[PDB]
């Protein structure tokens, strides 16, 4: 688990469920971990906004678009990203994030020459431009779980 | 301290222990303390005594009948005392 | 030697002084009150009226039946005309529920409006506003606040306000918080309703919300000048200090009244 | 004349706060018009809120021992389901201890209400269920309730076996060790047990579980007023018998 | 606007414990109608921070009014700055 700060864990990666959802193209393997929880960079939370791992070859890289600063249950902080995954014919990655906007669901879909290059193992909440995803709608679709399946 | 002039005491009252009162529900004792002592050498009264200067309110919770009322005591305990 | 019973002194002195404050002669019967079951509404009625640590007569001497009303939410009238912003703050009220409480205008006593502050740090200063002509504002008091690092519970006393509230019929009443104006913002953090708190938590995260504490007079009680003996009255007493002193070193004044106080106060004496 | 036997099924969850007082005065309201067409009355009483696991509650050390706070209030921890009071004729009992129900709290608006009324139904021995008669079960909640498979995003992928699973606690033990029950599974464990299973919910929560009624065999839905009376009166016009 | 001699006031009172209450008269002229007062207080000798307020009433005789100012004074005997003052303005509408 990375530190945040002195005695103030950034991450809880025990029970994350990591091997939840496995989808692999060609020499790419993507997994995910559902029940990952992250503490929010504004307060001490525990948040499960997912994590994924893309390995394509020697490097390997973090994916978490649902650790955002979008955080709290009406954000992104219980998305659960990679709870669903599939890839694209076009080498677009596709990620179900049932928990997100109090449970309305998202879906998220990144170009995976985007998701390496941005990569960073400093930065938290890695903004892409090329990311397609719902956005949150009125509050009676909350509790709707969009994303459980891909 | 132990003072031997006029200092407020301490005194807790209990309802149901030194009034035998189970008619009121909140609360069920407190600190209404009292002032205790001589004022020696000054003026109004022919013999200065040891008054309280500070009184803080209290409230209360009983029923009336069927409707229960939340009522608040004006001056009930004792904080500070005065000699005049 | 004085004794201990000095203490016994003062609790029969408390039960008599009790059941004169209520009004009473003897105890109620608890044979017509059912035993067990105390709402948690009433508690926080008691839980306010003990929280008070920040904030700042013949009928004041009985007791004050302690009432509260919460106010209007902001998902009804609140956002109808100027919803919130960081200019000001808008609490509302109703009446049908304060003239309910307190029927008569003349049975309140005194009426504060009580908040919930947040960690708010170095400074702020607030002024505080009423509602005239369901439009124009006109100013009440101020306040400075301090650093506290707790959420802190204060309350102002509105008492000449709420009186004229419960005289008109008027169907809809509020209040309005803005700061201070330095002429020749406002940053204050105090519980709202933060518009987008959704869930099964959000009912109760209208709790806390801003509550007019009342304390008036029950209508049941309703209803030298009060004896007809020299009681401990305050009697007449002019002194010169020529006359009375002899002392020719002060030059003013000439003489003042320097009353007195006679009379006995005893207690528990024999017939109601 | 004939044997009756109820039990009280009450939502704790934070939606409740301002549904508390109706539950109260119906519980009282309940225990006196029982008496009136019967006289072999017996009738108890249960609790529930949530899963106790993320992502139905937050899991910070703070958030956990009191799920009210950032309101901030005090209010009890969540737990899937309790088994407080085994029904019996000791009325007064009953009473006594819906006065003194606390408000809880989670995150999500549906709640783990199938939770309770499986153990409920199934344990015919920790809740007392007689031998001949009408076995009838008031479910009490202001919002939706959680069915199988929701479990999922916690990590339960372990079915409901429905089978009695309270422990010297007369709490649910396995609520986080198994998924919530799916229509099926109650629908199939409620005539095994045979019973009538009440729906009291709100206004904007009666269309949902009216449909749910449509399913389950026998069971009907009611609403929650003010004057809760309007239950009692499911509950009269449903001792015809016949 | 009101201004003061620091070099007057440390000599009638020497040492800022001495002083027991310190509170600021004035003298009004107008009677009728009513209006509300806001008090400040001198600072960067540019800068004026709040004190105290109260509102008037409209007397038909001139009426002599005080504010009490001790806290300020205390504080301005132990500094050594011999120039201070206050500021009378109105009430700001915002
Ligand atoms: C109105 O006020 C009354 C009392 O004036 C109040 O009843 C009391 O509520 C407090 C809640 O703060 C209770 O205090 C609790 O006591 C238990 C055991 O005694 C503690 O475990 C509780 O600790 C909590 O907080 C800890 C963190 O500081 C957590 O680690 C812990 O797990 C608990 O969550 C807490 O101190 C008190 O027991 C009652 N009094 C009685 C007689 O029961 C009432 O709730 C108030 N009404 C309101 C606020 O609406
Ligand atoms: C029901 O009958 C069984 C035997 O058939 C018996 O063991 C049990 O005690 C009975 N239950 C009651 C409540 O009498
Ligand atoms: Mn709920
Ligand atoms: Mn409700
Ligand atoms: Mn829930």
């Amino acid at each position: 688990n990375r530190d945040y700060a002195k005695d103030d864990p950034l991450e809880f990666k025990s029970h994350q469920w990591f091997g939840a959802s496995v989808r692999s193209k060609q020499d790419k393997i993507l997994a995910c971990a559902p029940l990952y929880h992250w503490r929010t960079e504004m307060k001490q939370e525990r948040e499960p906004v997912g994590t994924c791992f893309l390995q394509d070859g020697t490097k390997t890289v973090e994916y978490a678009p649902c650790r955002s600063q979008d955080i709290d249950a009406d954000g992104q902080g219980f998305c659960q990203g990679g709870f669903s995954i599939d890839f694209t014919k076009a080498d677009r990655v596709l990620l179900g994030g049932p928990g997100s906007f109090y449970w309305q669901g998202q879906l998220i879909s990144d170009q995976v020459a985007e998701i390496v290059s941005k990569y960073d193992p400093n930065v938290y909440s890695i903004k892409y431009n090329n990311q397609l995803a719902t956005r949150t709608a009125q509050a009676i679709f909350d509790d709707s779980y969009l994303g459980y399946s891909v | 301290s132990t003072e031997k002039n006029c200092c407020v005491r301490q005194l807790y009252i209990d309802f149901r222990k030194d009034l035998g009162w189970k008619w009121i529900h909140e609360p069920k004792g407190y600190h209404a303390n009292f002032c205790l002592g001589p004022c020696p050498y000054p003026g109004a009264s022919a013999a200065p005594c040891c008054v309280p200067q500070a009184l803080e309110p209290l409230p209360i919770v009983y029923y009336v009948g069927r409707k229960p009322k939340v009522e608040q005591l004006s001056n009930m305990i004792v904080r500070s005392c005065k000699c005049s | 030697i004085d004794m201990e019973l000095v203490k016994r002194k003062r609790i029969e002195a408390i039960r008599g002084q009790i059941l004169s404050k209520l009004r009473l002669a003897s105890p109620p019967s608890q044979g017509e009150v059912p035993p067990g079951p105390l709402p948690e509404a009433v508690l926080a009625l008691y839980n306010s009226t003990r929280d008070r640590v920040a904030g700042e007569p013949e009928a004041d001497y009985y007791a004050k039946e302690v009432t509260r009303v919460l106010m209007v939410e902001t998902h009804n009238e609140i956002y109808d005309k100027f919803k919130q912003s960081t200019h000001s703050i808008y609490m509302f009220f109703q009446t049908s529920e304060l003239r309910e409480a307190v029927p008569e205008p003349v049975l309140l006593s005194r009426a504060e409006l009580r908040l919930l502050r947040l960690k708010l740090k170095v400074e702020q200063h607030v002024e505080l506003y009423q509602k005239y002509s369901q439009n124009s504002w006109r100013y009440l008091s101020n306040r400075l606040l301090a650093p506290s690092d707790s959420p802190e519970w204060l309350s102002f006393d509105v008492t000449g306000v709420v009186r004229q509230w419960l005289s008109r019929g008027g169907e809809i009443e509020g209040f309005r918080l803005s700061a201070h104006c330095s002429c020749d913002t406002l940053q204050v953090d105090i519980n709202g309703f933060t518009t987008g708190r959704r869930g099964d938590l959000a009912t109760i995260h209208g709790m806390n919300r801003p509550f007019l504490l009342l304390m008036a007079t029950p209508l049941e009680r309703a209803q030298c000048f009060s004896s007809t003996e020299k009681n401990c009255c305050v009697r007449q007493l002019y002194i010169d200090f020529r006359k009375d002193l002899g002392w020719k070193w002060i030059h003013e004044p000439k003489g003042y009244h320097a009353n007195f106080c006679l009379g006995p106060c005893p207690y528990i004496w024999s017939l109601v | 004349d004939y044997p009756v036997d109820l039990y009280y099924l009450m939502d704790l969850s934070a939606s409740m706060d301002d549904d508390l007082n109706t539950i109260k005065e119906l519980g009282s309201r309940l225990s006196k018009e029982m008496s009136k067409l019967t006289s072999n009355f017996r009738l108890g009483f249960g609790s529930f809120v949530e899963k106790p696991v993320s992502p139905f509650v937050k899991t910070t050390p703070e958030e956990i021992a009191n799920p009210c706070s950032s309101i901030p209030y005090f209010c009890l921890p969540t737990f899937g389901f309790k088994h407080i009071l085994p029904l019996t004729n000791d009325a007064e009992r009953f009473n006594e201890i819906v006065k003194n129900q606390k408000i809880s709290a989670n995150i999500d608006t549906p709640e783990g209400g199938f939770d309770a009324i499986m153990q409920a139904a199934v344990c015919k021995e920790k809740i007392g269920w007689r031998n001949d008669s009408l076995h009838l079960l008031v479910f009490v909640s202001d919002a939706d309730s959680h069915f199988g498979m929701d479990s999922k995003l916690a990590g339960i992928v372990c079915p409901n076996d429905g089978l009695c699973h309270l422990d010297s606690k007369n709490e649910y033990s396995m609520s986080t060790v198994l998924e919530y029950p799916t229509i099926g599974q109650l629908i199939d464990k409620l005539v095994q047990n045979n019973v009538l299973l009440i729906f009291a919910v709100t206004q904007e929560q009666v269309h949902l579980y009216e449909n749910y009624a449509k399913l389950i065999p026998g069971a009907t839905v009611g609403l929650l007023q003010k004057d809760s009376g309007n239950i009692l009166q499911l509950i009269i016009s449903a001792y015809e018998e016949l």
